[PDB]
DNA sequence: AAAAAAAAAAAAAAAAAAAAAAAAA
DNA sequence: TTTTTTTTTTTTTTTTTTTTTTTTT
């Protein structure tokens, strides 16, 4: 099920801009081998695959790089276009294609992306609709079957980011996440987080605003007491007047009135005009900020707690399947078993300046429990991130079985080469029973393609290699001619 | 026996360099290619009759390929002639090597035991020039390499043809061919076995594969159903385990033999079954195979334990299940090590170093213990001590954020948002696609506070604005 | 001439806690080729030549991973020591051995750096004079004569901190300002930005301090002249009706009295006491902060140039080697040749929040200059990082021959590899005249070892294998039982 | 002159074979050198082969190689012919190493018309822990007998191989490609012997085949001339691929040095370039006549060494087009020396169509090299090795002074605010040399706070214009 | 075809931690 | 010898700018 058949990659990285150079490279069932010299775009073609399934761009790169360097082809722009021909989870052929154009703007290079179209067969007739990047994206989801974060880093996992699973607590914790279908809920915590934060913001800026104003509060206070001290003052010299009936006292009235008018006319500056309403009113605003504020507070280390046991929940399911393919395919005698452990935050806030992620894989070496990043070997860590890769193959893409290993073999030795060997036949034979598996397998070893070949045996692999125009060619060869390009 | 009785060693799979570079298990598939030679010497056959994978790697090591070539020279050479002729044209079975004949038929070399082989899956030609390790032999002049096939459209097996006094063998030959593209042209009938004209039915029709026969894939297995009738046996090759016996066919009446492979190249429980290798005697047109025991094959036994299917010493929850699991284990691999202790026995050529394997099935709820501290106790009491123990096994965020949120609102106190007023906020934010739910919410209740707060003029204190706002969540939430 | 000799582990990441598990390896000249399975110690060997020459821990890991840890150990504490023996420039015999002690308390590990030792013979002294960690480190940059950051980054890499040169901008220039030895001047730098970013944060401060001394001395201001025509006026009358309207003149008396005490008595609180000077104090200090400012930002701007300058002064040099190393070792006509540019920002200020740095390796592409980050393979990538850090090795390390590549040939093509193997057999035999060159090769690969092996002959090698309970003991083997470990 | 007393021995060394095999020009071409070798020795009705080492070039040879090989061995060097000399010394300790230590045509079961005595060079080394080479294999399989190989790393003592044809003896001392330290270690301990005949050590002619490196500028790593065995009578002397076939005595050492170089081009070094021959030694007694054949099957190479220093008329060192000139002097170049390939193979019919040219350039005066991928793609089917054609190869700056210029310069081109001239130089210089963490933050502080205090003390009213203006005037003042 | 507003990432920046240096005792 | 205090480095989370995307105009 939801099995890719053909592509034609079109001005990306390397591959030619004309449709001279257009290549056209159809995958086979169980296994396809991608070899070739370095460079000569081995990698491109996964990358391709990725987006056209996700719309993603590898790692460390935008748009401006994956397409073919105007400057190189020497055009004032390139077009790219990839097109993807696969069945989807039901069985019908879809033929989704995604164009791409990257012009030559003064020294930068302006990047933009064309409507692709979805060509699904219904009844002899090939329909073509120019959907735009969403609709696309929507509709390559729902044909393959999996999540776009499956895709992104299960199935057509980048080189350079194959080892994912070792990353930070962070960027683990991201991946896992989109992986387990619940970013919306982090969005959700992410805005809990930045309300709280710009409230308390606010809540200080209330505070330096309310020295100011208590301040005038003090004051308006102040000369209407003096106000009223005076006219009690005025009215007693009136009735001394009354009495004497003393015009020294007259003098003294009239005074008076004059200190009345004036301090009345001072009551009247906008300073401490309204002040009693605006006081309170702000004191009010700025302790019902500073009250939403801690409920706040609260509430987010409530769904922090929430999101961490979901993600633990998650996780037990396939740790059970990480320990079996760790110890089933690691040779060495060192760590018993593997699996991923997510810790949550108890003094989580949403005050924090910066917050603190304990999403891990460990290595359990006897009965201790380690933390395989940063201790680990290389080898190790390739093996763990592909041991990863494969748990979370078998347990979420049942529908999809596309697997991408690009170089697995990387710093793994002769025994662990052997044992992954072995692993990928088990896979590929336990899989392919019922419904149809691809693993598409780009390599430069070739003690690992004999020992994949012994095994549901390739009679056809590709050789992935540059032309004297430095476009890249995708040809196809018998086994014969397998030694030529792999080591 | 007589001048027309044909004896044929035949062996198969009888891998070369399998964990050669391993300490304990290296030299060790040499030795049973010792000791077929010497069955093959001393039973005086008049030659043998390789199945295919005679080399566990594609590209033999110089050590695989030097003991193979020095037994080979030691064995197989000797000043005995002959006692059978080829009539079938060797530029055509053999043709594919500059020198196309047989290797007693060339001058320059004595041999006196031929050995004709077929190429397996481990070793088929592979390359520009498409060579196999076989090929080298033959190059060598050591083995005669037959049944290649020549072709990837069509496949038309010529035999070789073989005569011992009365007794006729057409010997027919097919290379390891990837198990799709054989079932394809079997179906698609592109497989044809030339058959000679001479003496139609007086031949021995015997054929050589290295095919997998039983249920291993859809189109990944070769039925008995699509070899041709005319044949009276079919020794079988690429399956390991030992069936020398041969078997009838009821719906095509042809023998089978599956000599099964020398060493234990897999723990599948199929090659616990001791390795025998063949000896067929063949008069006229009756076949009759006596088998000989291999002295030098370390044994392998292995168990299979399924603790969901043992409800009595092992409960699914029982805090102290691990050790009661170990112990068990324990036992059943020290009652394998005593089993092989007292077949060894009368066997003075047994490696001291049984194969022991223990695949357990948690499917119950059980844990797998440490194997990595469960094999230290046999480190040096078996041949294989990573491989002792196989362990193998056969909700929505709505709802748990719903839960949390419930019991948060319950076990602590809210100043000001009310009772259940976030959660709602949360799934609109994530369901309803609002991206400005929270701040929404937030902003109305603040404006709501502040409004009533204003309303009752509150004074400016802080224990009194606290209580009344305090008061008026208490208050306003029933309706 | 500086010549490692001979190293011993003990207790360092897997390597037994006790003084009896103390592995010594001794270095072999011109090839020491380290091979061994997936876990072992072969770039534990690197780490530990790495921590004695400078003190750098592996990145990622801090002290507290790097020591044998206490749990897997079953012990309160762990003590680790590495001893290296080897001769200076001068060829005179110096050994140093540090020590550490991660002493774990309660659940979270600790680590402390004992004192050194720098035994070395003077007339058979052998004294064995205790050191700390400063001095350990400069006298063993004094001895080497490399720099640390030579030492860290060109002969001591890591496997996991490789292909550095292709990395951020910001990364690559700090490793290249720190190989050129210009580090002091980029503090400085820095230290010129803080300091002009915490005066604007004054000046800002300084703002509403200005508002509301203005509004202050306005306020002041206006009542000293109230004060002063009331002043006038009392006077005024006083003298005029002085010399019935007697006694109203003397009640107006009183009334102008009160006023000007009143006023007088607001005139003496401090917001208006004298709002004049603090006013014109406040107006100069936020002017000179302002004038001091724009001349920070200047000299910034001119020092960031001279430093960006002094890097390209040097970069040509180091890139002059870099072209001819890549067209002597790549095998493959699409990439010209590589180098690394850089060139400072038009626009630089102080004030800036993100100052973007332009430092990359750029691969000439037919006649234009891509960038080879983002979008170079993994091999190109791979070639290019261990060409660059061989150019760094002639310029810098000429007094050092050591050079340890951890893993060279990894995901390199055949022919890459072979011209590698050629390209390290040339600069072997070029180098070991007059100079003991030593190369550290850590592979997995058959091949580039025989490669290796014909010309500059291994006559032993070093295979780091576990024990019974996983301790990473380092054996040595003669070149008779090599392919039992390489793939 | 050729009779019963004259041992026709064909010299060949360092064949390299799989020398670039997978690539499509040079694939099979030294399985064609190897042939003609073979054809020159069956033609000349040789007694047997010497082989100075280095056969293979890869340690482990492929399949193709090394069945290429067989096949050619196998066509070749058997025969019906009788062999015409015999080994009169124990077989047993030179043919050691191996189950059967008789030599090849001594075997009852093998028919060899031409014997290759052939040592083990330092391309296939034997390693592993059987201490095989593919010399080894080769022996098994009856083809080459591979002598001369060392015993143990503590001493090596050479046996010899005691041959003769009628009246003419011959010692056929031969040493494996040990590196090259060991041996110099070997020879200045005087850890080296050879053993001599046990009887009448007058009448032999002591050829000895060592296959080491030769007079170069590896001092350390190199066996000089002399310091070996006195006694020798010719030493042939392998791991050099520059032709030196002609035995050319020295000023005093009485033994001929015989250097018969590579058969294929391996490495693009001048020294190559040379035409390769073949030895076809003859001993009569004692006599020693070396007569070279050329190799028509080995490609042609064609190497210059240019300078750009050495040609200052054309290559002006600061020239705007110099570049240009410098790829047309290249091109000039290639194309000649390929007219002069062409009209070299017009001589003959059987070298290769496309030949190896490569010339380097030794840019030092200062020079751009031309893109040679761009050189070198006018040459994709003209040159053998389309990538190799162009080699390029060659053969203060204080921080302090550059800081310093920039900042006078711009001090010079704007003019400053407030801050001295030529203070914070200084202060910054104190902060880099001094590294106390202050200087910056103190210069900053002592200005502001002078000219704070200055504007001050002289009753400057409080407005925008009038405090700067002053704050400059004061600023003047410094000068 | 154009404006401007916003979503995304990557690369520089900053918080936090943890060990070393110091500086008092 | 211990303890506390401030300093400096690093790992890793955070913020900023820029470029492409989306919505309107
Ligand atoms: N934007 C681009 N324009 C032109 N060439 C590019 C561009 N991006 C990458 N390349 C080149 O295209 C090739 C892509 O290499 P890649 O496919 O990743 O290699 P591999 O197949 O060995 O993994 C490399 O030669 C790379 O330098
Ligand atoms: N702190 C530690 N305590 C114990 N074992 C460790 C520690 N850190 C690493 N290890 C283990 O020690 C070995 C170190 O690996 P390393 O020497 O880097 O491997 P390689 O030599 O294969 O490159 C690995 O087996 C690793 O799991
Ligand atoms: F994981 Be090891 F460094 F090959
Ligand atoms: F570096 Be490439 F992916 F082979
Ligand atoms: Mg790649
Ligand atoms: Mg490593
Ligand atoms: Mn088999
Ligand atoms: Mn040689």
């Amino acid at each position: 099920m939801s099995r890719i058949e053909k592509m034609s990659i079109l001005g990306v990285r390397s591959f030619g801009i004309e449709d001279k150079d257009k290549q056209i490279i159809t995958f086979f069932s169980p296994l396809t081998i991608l070899v070739g010299p370095n460079g000569a775009g081995k990698t491109t073609i996964i990358e391709c695959l990725k987006y056209i399934c996700t719309g993603d761009f590898p790692p460390g790169t935008k748009g401006n790089t994956f397409v073919h360097d105007p400057k190189v082809a020497q055009e004032t722009d390139v077009r790219a276009q990839i097109r993807l021909q696969f069945r989807d989870v039901n069985g019908e052929l879809i033929a989704v294609q995604r164009s791409m154009v990257c012009t030559q703007k003064s020294k930068k290079t302006e990047f933009k992306t064309l409507e692709g179209v979805i060509t699904r067969t219904k009844h002899g007739e090939k329909v073509s609709l120019s959907s735009k990047c969403a609709e696309i994206d929507r509709e390559m989801i729902s044909s393959l079957g999996v999540s776009k974060a499956v895709l992104n880093n299960v199935i057509f996992c980048h080189q350079e980011d194959s080892n994912w699973p070792l990353s930070e607590g962070k960027a683990l914790k991201q991946k896992f996440d989109e992986i387990f279908s619940a970013t919306r809920y982090i969005k959700a915590l992410e805005t809990l987080r930045q309300v709280r934060q710009t409230q308390g913001q606010k809540v200080k800026e209330y505070q330096m605003e309310l020295k100011y104003l208590k301040q005038y509060k003090e004051k308006a206070c102040e000369i209407r007491d003096q106000i009223t001290s005076k006219e009690a003052q005025l009215t007693s010299s009136k009735e001394i007047v009354k009495s004497y009936e003393h015009n020294l006292a007259l003098g003294r009235q009239k005074g008076y009135e004059e200190e009345i008018i004036h301090f009345k006319k001072e009551l009247r500056e906008p300073q401490f005009r309204d002040a009693e309403e605006k006081y309170r009113e702000m004191m009010i605003v700025m302790r019902t900020t500073e009250l939403v504020n801690k409920d706040l507070d609260i509430y987010y280390k409530t769904l922090d707690q929430a999101i961490m046991k979901f993600h633990s929940m998650k996780m037990e399911e396939i740790n059970k399947i990480i320990r079996d393919l760790w110890r089933s395919t690691y040779r060495g005698q060192d760590i018993e078993y593997i699996e991923i452990r997510s810790d949550a935050d108890e003094n989580v806030s949403a005050s924090d300046k910066r917050r603190n992620y304990n999403y891990r894989v460990v290595m359990l070496k006897g009965d201790t429990a380690l933390d395989m990043r940063g201790r680990c070997s290389a080898g190790q860590k390739v093996l763990a991130s592909l041991i990863i890769r494969l748990a979370l193959a078998e347990t979420f893409c049942l529908n999809c079985g596309i697997i991408a290993l690009d170089e697995p073999t990387t710093n793994l030795d002769r025994e662990n080469i052997e044992s992954l060997a072995h692993a990928l036949v088990e896979i590929i034979k336990s899989r392919s029973q019922q419904r149809n598996f691809q693993l598409l397998v780009i390599t430069h070893d070739e003690d690992f393609v004999e020992l994949l070949g012994r095994s549901e045996y390739v009679e056809k692999f590709y050789r992935i290699k540059k032309n004297i125009d430095q476009c890249s060619e995708i040809v196809k060869c018998s086994v014969s001619s397998l030694g030529f390009n792999v080591h | 026996d007589d001048e027309n009785t044909f004896k044929i060693l035949v062996a198969t799979d009888i891998h070369l360099g399998f964990m050669e570079k391993d300490a304990v298990r290296g030299n060790d598939t040499f030795v049973t290619l010792d000791e077929i030679l010497r069955l093959a010497q001393e039973n005086e056959v008049d030659f043998i009759l390789l199945g295919g994978d005679l080399f566990h790697e594609n590209k033999p090591s110089r050590k695989t390929l030097h003991t193979c070539l020095e037994l080979l020279r030691k064995y197989c050479m000797g000043d005995r002639p002959v006692q059978f002729e080829i009539l079938s044209d060797q530029s055509v079975n053999f043709g594919f090597s500059k020198f196309p004949w047989v290797n007693y038929q060339d001058g320059n070399l004595n041999i006196s035991i031929p050995v004709f082989s077929i190429h397996g899956n481990h070793d088929d030609p592979t390359g520009a020039d498409a060579l196999c390790a076989l090929d080298i032999l033959s190059c060598a002049g050591f083995v005669n390499h037959f049944g290649r096939s020549m072709s990837v459209e069509k496949i038309d097996i010529s035999p070789v043809l073989l005569q011992k006094g009365s007794t006729k063998i057409a010997l027919y030959g097919l290379g390891s061919i990837p198990d799709e593209r054989l079932y394809r042209m079997f179906v698609n009938k592109k497989v044809t076995m030339l058959r000679p004209k001479e003496d139609e039915n007086s031949w021995f029709n015997l054929f050589v594969i290295h095919q997998n026969r039983s249920k291993h894939g859809s189109t990944n297995f070769i039925p008995e159903q699509f070899l041709d009738d005319f044949i009276d046996l079919v020794i079988w090759g690429h399956e390991h385990e030992c069936k020398i016996a041969p078997t009838k066919n009821e719906q095509q009446l042809f023998y089978i033999s599956q000599p099964g492979s020398s060493v234990v190249t897999s723990l599948s429980p199929g090659e616990a079954v001791k390795k025998h290798v063949g000896l067929l005697r063949i008069k006229g047109r009756k076949m009759n195979m006596h088998k000989i025991p291999l002295h030098t094959v370390r044994q392998f036994f292995m168990e299979d334990i399924v603790l969901a299917n043992h409800p009595d010493i092992f409960n699914p929850d029982n805090p102290k299940v691990t050790q009661a699991i170990q112990s068990f284990c324990l036992e059943k691999i020290e009652e394998m090590l005593e089993n092989a202790e007292r077949e060894r026995l009368g066997n003075s050529h047994q490696p001291e170093k049984p194969l022991v394997r223990l695949r357990v099935d948690y499917s119950g709820g059980f844990e797998p213990f440490s194997v990595l501290r469960f094999s230290q106790k046999f480190v040096d009491r078996v041949a294989n001590p990573k491989d002792i123990i196989h362990f193998f096994r056969h909700l929505r965020v709505e709802d748990l954020v719903k839960q949390y949120f419930q019991t948060a609102e319950k076990n602590v106190q809210l100043s000001l948002l009310t009772e259940r007023g976030m959660g709602e906020a949360v799934q609109e934010f994530v369901d309803k696609e609002e991206k400005d739910a929270i701040e929404e919410l937030v902003k109305y209740q603040l404006e709501k506070t502040q409004r009533f707060l204003k309303e009752r003029h509150i004074d400016a204190l802080e224990d009194k604005i606290d209580e009344e706002v305090r008061r008026f969540r208490e208050t306003r939430q029933k309706n």
